[PDB]
DNA sequence: TCATATTATTACGCCAGACAGGG
DNA sequence: CCCTGTCTGGCGTCCTCTCACCTATGA
RNA sequence: AGAACCUUACCUGGUCUUGACAUCCACGGAAGUUUUCAGAGAUGAGAAUGUGCCUUCGGGAACCGUGAGACAGGUGCUGCAU
């Protein structure tokens, strides 16, 4: 079965694998995280309920008031999207807060408040998203592009190389809170333990131990074991545990139990522990000197004299031992430093800390984090307390307090949101750990350690910084508080949250300017991950890593679609089926397998999760039940491809797009283009113009189907039925019952949005693909926008391709077209500038806005009205007139009048006045006002009659139960109607029901007219301080031309060099030229093959469409057609299409059949795609030889081309690079203020800037004249350069040069120091 | 000055300089008014702190702002810097009686001329077309003039061809390395809006067509004129000035329209008869008799110059082809006839432009380029080269080779379940195995392109190179290599992860055959490492010239 | 409108060049 | 006193094109 | 390039005064169509028909009627103001 749209031209699909799960909708990052932000979710996560209930209840300190928070609401926009985007104002909300204060007495934290208040305060105005993802800030339509940030949790970086110079490794370890104080301990070369916070000085670690009170015996407890040495017979016997003899020599003799275990001189190996083990040895009599090295674990006192025999960390000698043995301390523990695993780094630490109590260690803490400024008890322990410990000013959210238990091998996963002393315990131990060897590092690119920040969070955390700024504001307005005087707007004020909202929507590193000029081109630049940003990594450092694709990539992120040059692999772009995560990390779908059966189940997977499970290839051959039908399959472990059992896999991807992005998997035979021709083709297919003919890509992979509809550029049904189509304003459709409410009888009105002027000056306009009384069903298409065809993604047009030499003129990649091109207007794009006049009060009166242009004659009143401003449409070019906007005293009038630019034409399609309250004549202004005064009214009035037609209708409709007299009801016609009575049995109150519709709808219309009028009678509606706001729109309709830009999909870029007539083209025997001539040799070295596969399939596609044409133009009856509509929709291998043919009614055979005259539409998928043997049976089907080769002949000498040629149709695209953007040239004009040197740009009419490198090449030659005259006459030297230009037109061409005006601007801002620079001698 | 609008936009010497002004009037006033030492000592240290913020910002503690966190430019930063004066506006500058466009190739041309459109000559040229009008005596004052080429009526365009006629200009690519990057031509003018490039000074540029553009400078003076046609014409610079060789070679369809020249085949059209020279040889291709292709015996007359500057004639018969009399037809007098014997590919055509620039001299190399050039690209758009998806042969034992080194890889794992090897000699093992198949993969295609054509001639079979399309612009030299069509037939090797070590599953599919999943993701592993460090290679290539250029 | 005058983030990578520390 | 980690400054590609956004205070 | 009436601007009487000719509101009536006696006639008084284009009904555009004025009107003078 199929919808009404896809039975009007369904193309062929190639592909084996049965999809399981249907791609996402596209823009569900943006969608889904701005719902998150605004949306009343109680339970209080995510959203701006979290920003009130931290920032809520405020209560000053003791000052007994306590303003506390009810609840929040976004009221309606004053202005909806079009006239916003028309008029100039954000497209926003007012976020009505409800407050409410409570004001205690003296003594009530118990007690109950004396009076409350409460009102529904106002507090900024937030923006709003378009329901396409969009936000519209000023005017303009802009994006916030989502953040690829560092995680909050601990992450243990080591830097083994660079640093030290000697090969020795560090390991650092950073503990990055979501906000707050960074905490960062690390490593140097003498072993030592050192911390550091927020990049500061460096502090040896430990202190941070002896700031948390902990004494030496406890931080020796935590991080040593002990060994204990009994004083005992003789010579102070040893527990020995054998475990820690492990890889030693021994020094001493070895024997217990009357036997010598092991001597002097080996080593201990694990069979002697398994000796020692077995013989149960654990007290051995040491020697003197094995004592002699070791060092103390814990304090110990001479009893009786009452003094210190030794500190703890103290290194013993035998004099010390001979201090501690008569004391009488029996046991002595020892701390066990072992050289291979154990190693002594608290202690050393510990030798290096100059501190010895908490007080000095939070004192030392102090003068590190803020200088100067004395150390005193309190400070300093308030300073510490809030640095960690506090929930105000650090805070490890939720994705940071699961990253910090995981990466320790905590159990749980939720916890409070400070650290703690355990926390800074535990990574002090595992970065021990790592130094010693167990456990290892992590690394920063591996995308489960890598979260997305998106526009939820990102405005939810500018809005807590506005709300903490009004929380200091309320907590200044409370102590100074005057009660009952006040109520919540004197403390509250609705500025500080709106500037920081409205700072970060306007001027951020990532609310940017939407690429719009496409649909390609809107929905990836929606759907893109930057690295860039506010606490992220920059363009200009870094580096090699964090641009390089990672293992962890596979399914989350684009591997081929990054911008080439300055910032590659910074700004990926966000996979096919990749979702979010809760915590924000990119999670993938996967199929989960259990057994050999290969089971339908989706099942979503993070990189952290993904290296555990081992995952399959989504092309591996599964026949029938889904068991893997061979005993081997390629599968990927932990990032590592390799070959692995049929049954030992838990899950398989799902489909075979989702490696790739929405703008690479739209390239067909993407498996047969290289890595980098891909990236290209890519990267160019979002710079497509809309052409004035949209041309469905004969190629495809369909995919094009969900881009064109989920990107909001067609307008698609909401709710389905049939039609009424009044359409040259709005295409009308009616509901069906189903789908239909009981109230709101309802049909739905869609607003076509014509000619008008996209963020790129391309031309967005919607045209209705649907006729008159034509069924719909629920999310079809109705009206196709730019770059679509019924529904589908038509970015470029199709055309009639040789890969040939020719001439010369295709020489680098240089591409050659006919005339058949540029007299079809296959690609004549339209493009539309909007240009400002505003005749601003600069000073001496204002400017003003009259024809009577002066100086200039009957060359200013012409494309104008007698009371000024162009009089709309005409055939406008460059130097002409369009809004005379000139002042008196500015025989000293001028022209500021504002006229079209150099080299533009076009048609004034629009002009829009909210000028300053007086624009008008004596009368144009109102004289409009009255027509559309009785515009309102009409419609007002023709809607209500629409519906009372239909309600009249259905008033006799429903009049059957209770009074079916046809001849007894056709009494009254614009006055009453319905007049019987009914009783009970059957409920037929239907009448008195639909009574009130039309008494309510005329009781509405009056009102709702009420207003209109209201609405229309004003002076026009805009902001202040401009007064003259003149807005023309002109539109170019560009054609093409020697110097444009064309391209594939596949990478092959192109500068059409030459426009050949029709009759020079290669034609080929049957009679018809080719249109555009490639050149083969870019496919051997830029390995992009799938252009040629391409160009046989579209080969393929348009013989079954020239063979179809040839059956429906030679007409025959429908039997034949859908025999052979039937065998090419059958067409080869297993797929999945095939077709239920003959259930079309005879006549849904013909329209699809007339919509495949222009050739049969293939989806070649992406990594699935149409074998080649299948590219040859198809060629098979149609007439055509399966070479893909066809003889031609030349069009000049009208004889054959040796070696038979390449002739097929690829999709080629016009790229938005013009050639009538870029010409330029400029012999003499104005220049800047500061230097003599000439100004630079086109928009400024500029010269070219001869660089330093110029300058070196005409040293390189002996062009010591001609650099001369590069930098002296042509640029800078003011003398010189009147005198030539002078001297040229005397026809003297000869340099007075003297000395350049920028070098004197040198020796003025040198000498403006303290430096005396001259000029010598003559 | 103020922008658009009825603010000032203030520079930042302004802050600075007012802030010092600020700071002293108080403490002029504070030393008239006897404040104690203290005020005064904050009062002169906020003085010190303002004077050596203005003189050097930044270069004493955190830089002051005024808007909003960014530092404001002091004088040192009006000097120091990527954007100072030296390097901004001294060293390099804006130039008037400039321009700019896109550039397209035009192969009419004579390698000293170059198409330069009609509006950017009107443009460039207007004070000397001002000064050919006022010559003339058709309008009076300057204005008229202004009038008229505002207007642009009918009789300008005859002043702008009298301005054009013997007027370099220099042609320039954005980035500019070596000195061969500004040349100067003579502008033929363009109906269009495109800069017309002769292709073989593109191989100079480093110009492609993918969407470049140029810059046009007019040299004014009259020894700029004749600097530009002296020293720096395109005719003068047919040498690298980094060693000797040729920079005007030509450079991709030319030299397959001669490798498809210049060839035989075992059998054609005229195969073995005699023709009584060169010019019966291209009327006998031409009229239909003969193929481009076909061994002949012709009656050469070759020039070699053996005396002391005197051209003596040798004319004999060379066993030779259609294609090399037709060739050597545009071959000046003096270089011998084995030039064109060979089959002439890449290396061959550029060390035949070096002998005749050693013997011959200039003027008869730079006709002779000219020729080569119009030649190459006439019989390549006779030859009709394209390329098919037929074209890139798989080899029939590729699949064989494929399961023996799967066979080998399992004979080494199952010595690896039993544990009686080593890890390291394990990946060896592998990675040598899979390079043994990769080469053996290679030499099974690279037989299967180079002589697969065996067609016969008057009875049994005899081979022959092929005339394979993709092999002619292998073997031509004109566009690729080796390794690339390696990869579009054989196996793509084994790519390499970006942590330096090798992977020991290769790409055994090439693109002819589809890629799967894997193996374009660790295609593109070895991709993006290779863009990335093009973008990051080029600023210290760039940097490296500075530094040599400013050392020398 | 017309003088008043500066604070609560961190996440480059060498590579010279100068400086206090210690065998 | 001669090695020495450690800290501080000083580099980091040319040319071009499009767009938006610009200090608070205040009797 | 045509005075019986008309034309006609002149005389004699009989008459009109926002007017024969226009625009504007206010508000009375659809315009108009037919017919009657007195009078030199201008005009001053009667009998028959119609309500069309559109109304949250304070009403409208064509065409008569009345009053207010703003104005209309002048073949009145100056061709020595033009």
């Amino acid at each position: 079965v199929y919808s009404y749209t896809e039975k009007k031209r369904i193309r062929k699909d190639f592909g084996k694998r049965p999809q399981v799960l249907d791609v996402p909708y596209l823009l569900s990052i943006q969608l889904d995280s701005f719902q998150k932000f605004i949306e009343q979710d109680p339970e209080g996560q995510y959203g701006l309920e979290a920003a009130f209930r931290s920032v809520f209840p405020i209560q000053s300190y003791s000052g007994n008031s306590e303003l506390q928070y009810v609840s929040y609401r976004l009221g309606e926009p004053v202005f909806d999207v079009q006239e916003c985007q028309i008029r100039g104002v954000t497209y926003s909300a007012p976020l009505r807060v409800k407050l409410r204060l409570v004001i205690y007495e003296r003594e009530a934290p118990e007690g109950t408040v004396k009076d409350i208040k409460e009102q529904e305060v106002y507090m900024g105005e937030i923006p709003l998203m378009t329901d396409n993802g969009t936000f519209v800030i000023n005017g303009t339509e802009r994006v916030i592009v989502s953040q690829l940030h560092r995680s909050p949790g601990v992450f243990f970086d080591s830097d083994k190389g660079k640093t030290h110079s000697s090969g020795k490794v560090l390991y650092n370890a950073r503990i990055i809170p979501y906000r707050g104080s960074w905490l960062d301990f690390e490593f140097d070369p003498k072993d030592n333990l050192f911390v550091r916070i927020d990049r500061r000085r460096k502090l040896p670690a430990t202190i941070i131990l002896r700031a948390l009170n902990y004494t030496t015996e406890q931080i020796l407890d935590l991080f040593f074991e002990k060994v204990i040495f009994e004083i005992r017979d003789n010579k102070l016997q040893m527990e020995l545990v054998p475990e820690r003899l492990r890889g030693e020599t021994a020094s001493f003799d070895i024997e217990a139990n009357g036997k010598v275990y092991v001597e002097k001189g080996r080593r201990i190996t694990a069979r002697h522990i398994r000796q020692l083990e077995k013989d149960d040895v654990k007290l051995i009599e040491v020697p003197v000197e094995y004592i002699a090295g070791k060092v103390v674990a814990k304090d110990y006192i001479d009893e009786s004299t009452g003094e210190l025999i030794c500190a703890a960390n103290m290194e013993l000698s035998l004099d010390l031992l001979a201090k501690l043995s008569q004391s009488g301390h029996k046991r002595i523990e020892t701390l066990f430093t072992n050289d291979l695993d154990h190693g002594p780094y608290i202690s050393e630490t510990l030798r290096v800390d100059p501190t010895n109590d908490r007080l000095s260690a939070l004192v030392e803490i102090y003068r590190m984090m803020r200088p100067g400024e004395p150390p005193t008890r309190e400070a300093a322990e308030s300073l510490f307390e809030n640095l960690f410990f506090s929930e105000d000013r650090y805070d490890l959210s939720a994705v940071g307090r699961m990253k910090f238990n995981r990466s320790l091998l905590r159990e749980e996963i939720e916890g409070s949101g400070i650290l703690s002393k355990d926390d800074i315990i535990d990574v002090m131990k595992k970065l021990i750990d790592i130094r010693n060897g167990k456990g290892e590092v992590d690394d920063i690119d591996h995308l489960g350690n890598r979260r997305i920040r998106s526009v939820g969070e990102m405005a939810e955390n500018q809005f807590r910084v506005g709300l903490v700024r009004v929380e200091r504001a309320v907590k200044e307005r409370l102590s100074l508080g005057d009660l009952d005087t006040l109520m919540p707007q004197d403390m509250i004020n609705a500025k500080p949250i709106s500037a920081a909202v409205k700072e970060f929507f306007g001027s951020s590193q990532l609310s940017q300017f939407m690429d719009q000029n496409n649909p390609l081109s809107e929905i990836t630049h929606k759907r893109r991950i930057s690295a860039l940003g506010p606490g992220g990594l920059t363009r200009e450092r870094a580096g090699f890593e964090v641009r390089d694709v990672h293992p962890t990539h596979y399914g989350r992120v684009c591997p081929i679609e990054t911008p080439e040059g300055p910032n590659i692999g910074l700004i990926n772009s966000l996979s096919v089926y990749a979702q979010t995560n809760e915590y924000g990390f990119l999670e993938t779908p996967y199929r989960k397998v259990t057994d050999g059966v290969v089971t339908d189940e989706i099942h979503y997977l993070s990189a952290i999760e993904e290296g555990n499970y081992v995952i399959a290839q989504a092309n591996s051959n599964l026949d029938e039940e889904g068991h893997f039908v061979e005993d081997l399959v390629t599968c990927r472990s932990k990032g590592e491809s390799s070959l692995f059992s049929r049954d030992q896999v838990d899950y398989m991807d799902v489909s075979t797009q989702q490696v790739v992005s929405v703008g690479a998997s739209l390239i067909p035979f993407l498996e047969h283009d290289d890595a980098n021709r891909a990236l290209m083709g890519a990267n160019m297919q979002r710079q497509a113009v809309p052409t004035l003919r949209a041309d469905k890509p004969l190629v495809g992979t369909g995919m094009e189907r969900a881009v064109a509809v989920d990107s909001g550029v067609t307008a698609v049904a909401k709710r389905g039925g049939v039609v009424q189509y009044v359409d040259a304003s709005r295409i009308v459709i009616k509901v069906n019952e189903d789908e239909m409410y009981p109230g709101e009888a309802g049909i739905d009105i869609y607003n076509l949005t014509k000619y008008t002027r996209s963020n790129q000056n391309t031309c967005i306009n919607q045209m209705p693909c649907v006729s008159l009384g034509e069924p719909v069903e629920r999310g079809d298409v109705l009206a196709d926008g730019p770059s679509t065809d019924l529904g589908e993604l038509a970015l470029g047009q199709n055309m009639r391709v040789a890969f040939m030499p020719w001439n010369g003129y295709n020489f680098e990649d240089s591409i050659l077209v006919s005339e058949r091109v540029v007299q079809e207007d296959r690609f004549t794009t339209i493009h539309i500038q909007e240009l400002a006049c505003v005749s601003r009060d600069t000073k001496l009166g204002p400017e003003e806005i009259t024809a009577d242009i002066p100086n200039v004659g009957e060359a200013a009143l012409s494309k104008l009205d007698e009371s000024g401003i162009v009089y709309i449409g005409a055939e406008v070019t460059g130097g002409d007139i369009l809004v005379g906007k000139v002042t008196p005293k500015g025989s000293d009038v001028k022209d500021s009048s504002l006229r079209v630019p150099n080299g533009v034409s076009g048609t004034v399609i629009d002009v829009q006045v909210f000028t300053r309250d007086g624009v008008e004549k004596d009368k144009r202004a109102l004289e409009i006002e009255e027509m559309q005064l009785k515009q309102a009214k009409k419609d007002l009035s023709e809607e209500l009659q629409i519906l009372e037609a239909g309600l009249f209708s259905r008033i006799r409709a429903v009049l059957v139960a209770g009074g079916v007299e046809a001849e007894k009801l056709d009494k009254l016609p614009r006055d009453r109607w319905l007049e019987l009575g009914l009783t009970d049995e059957e409920k037929q109150n239907q009448l008195e029901q639909l009574a009130e519709q039309y008494d309510e709808l005329k009781h509405e219309f009056e009102k709702k007219l009420e207003a209109k009028r209201r609405k229309i009678t004003q002076g026009d509606d805009l902001a202040p301080g401009v007064l003259k706001i003149v807005k023309v729109y002109l539109a170019v309709k560009r054609r093409i031309q020697p110097g444009d830009k064309m391209a594939g999909r596949h990478g092959n870029k192109g500068v059409i060099s030459k426009i050949n007539p029709i009759e020079d083209m290669p034609y080929d025997e049957n009679g018809t030229p080719v249109d555009i001539v490639l050149n083969p040799l870019g496919v051997p070295s830029r390995m992009n093959i799938g252009q040629i596969l391409e160009t046989h399939l579209g080969m393929a596609a348009k013989g079954i469409g020239d063979k179809i044409n040839a059956m429906l133009k030679q007409q025959q009856e429908v039997a034949k057609l859908r025999e052979f509509i039937q065998r090419a929709y059958d067409l080869g291998a297993d797929v999945r299409q095939k077709v239920d043919l003959s259930t079309f009614s005879d006549e849904e055979v013909m329209r699809l059949a007339e919509n495949l005259r222009k050739g049969m539409p293939i989806a070649t998928p992406v990594f699935d795609g149409a074998k080649e043997a299948e590219i040859k049976e198809l060629l098979k089907l149609g007439d055509l030889p399966t070479s893909g080769q066809i003889r031609l002949y030349d069009g000049r000498t009208g004889e054959q081309f040796e070696r038979p040629v390449t002739v097929g149709y690829m999709y080629m695209l016009k790229l938005n690079h013009l050639v009538d953007d870029k010409m330029h040239a400029r012999s003499t004009g104005s220049y800047s203020l500061v230097t003599q040197q000439p100004l630079g740009g086109k928009a400024q009419f500029g010269g070219q800037r001869f660089g330093e490198m110029e300058v070196w090449a005409l040293e390189a030659y002996g062009a010591a004249y001609t650099l001369q005259e590069m930098l002296t006459v042509k640029s800078d030297d003011v003398n010189g350069r009147t005198k030539m230009y002078k001297n040229i037109v005397d026809g003297n061409h000869q340099m007075e040069p003297g000395m350049p005006e920028s070098f004197n601007v040198l020796l003025k801002e040198i000498r403006s120091l303290g430096i005396n620079i001259e000029l010598e001698d003559e | 000055v103020p922008l658009d609008g009825g603010r000032f936009a203030t520079s930042d010497l302004n802050d600075l300089y007012r802030r010092v002004i600020n700071r002293n009037n108080r403490l002029k006033r504070l030393l008239d008014l006897a404040a104690p030492d203290i005020i005064v000592r904050n009062e002169k240290r906020m003085l010190q702190e303002a004077v050596d913020a203005l003189l050097d910002n930044g270069r004493r503690g955190r830089a002051i702002t005024g808007s909003n966190k960014r530092p404001l430019k002091s004088l040192a930063d009006m000097i120091k810097g990527k954007q100072g004066r030296f390097r901004q506006n001294l060293l390099g500058k804006r130039v008037d009686y400039s321009g700019r466009s896109v550039i397209t190739v035009g192969p009419y041309l004579r390698l000293h001329q170059c198409g330069l459109p009609k509006k950017m000559a009107l443009e460039l040229f207007k004070p000397f077309i001002y000064g050919k009008l006022e010559l003339r005596g058709l309008a009076t004052t300057i204005k008229a003039a202004k009038k008229m080429v505002e207007r642009e009526e009918a009789v300008v365009w005859d002043i702008l061809d009298e301005v054009i006629r013997e007027h370099p200009v220099l042609l320039n690519r954005a980035p500019t390395l070596h000195r061969l990057g500004i040349q100067a031509f003579e502008p033929v003018l363009i109906e269009g809006k495109a800069i017309q490039l002769h292709p073989l000074v593109c191989a100079a540029y480093n110009a492609d067509f993918d969407g470049d553009q140029m810059a046009v400078h007019v040299p004014l003076t009259l020894e700029a004129q004749l600097e530009a046609r002296a020293l720096m014409m395109s005719t003068n610079n047919i040498l690298s000035p980094a060693n000797g060789e040729p920079i005007i070679v030509p450079s991709q369809d030319v030299v397959l329209g001669l490798y498809y020249m210049t060839r035989d085949c075992v059998n054609a059209k005229g195969e073995g008869m005699v023709l009584t020279g060169p010019k019966e040889a291209e009327r006998l291709y031409r009229s239909g008799l003969a193929s481009l292709h076909a061994r002949v015996k012709v009656r050469i007359t070759e020039y070699e110059k053996d005396a002391n500057g005197e051209l003596v004639a040798k004319t004999s018969l060379k066993d030779t082809t259609v294609g090399r009399a037709i060739l050597w037809m545009i071959v000046p007098k003096g270089l011998p006839y084995s030039i064109v014997n060979q089959a002439l590919g890449k290396k061959a055509i550029s060390k035949m432009l070096n002998t005749c620039y050693r013997i011959l001299g200039l003027k008869p190399t730079v006709i002779f380029a000219d020729q080569i050039m119009y030649t190459g690209f006439a019989y390549a758009a006779r030859s009709g080269a394209s390329v098919g998806i037929d074209d890139m042969v798989i080899p029939e034992k590729k699949h064989e080779i494929i399961s023996e080194a799967e066979a080998e890889v399992a004979e080494i794992q199952e010595q690896f379940q039993s544990g009686l090897v080593t890890a390291g000699e394990r990946y060896n093992k592998v990675i040598d195995i899979w390079a043994a198949a990769n080469d053996r993969v290679s030499k099974a295609m690279m037989d299967n392109l180079q002589t697969e054509t065996v067609i016969n001639r008057d009875g049994q079979e005899e081979k022959q190179v092929s005339f394979n399309s993709i092999y002619m612009m292998a073997d031509s030299g004109a566009r690729g290599s080796a390794a690339q069509i390696r990869q579009l037939a054989g196996m793509r090797g084994l790519m390499a992860k970006p942590d330096g070590s090798i992977i020991e599953t290769p790409i055994t599919a090439n693109f002819r055959e589809g890629l799967n999943v894997l193996q374009y993701f660790i295609s593109t592993h070895g991709a993006r490492k290779g863009l990335a460090d093009t973008a990051l290679k080029t600023a210290n290539s760039g940097y490296l010239t500075r530094r040599l250029v400013d050392v020398a």
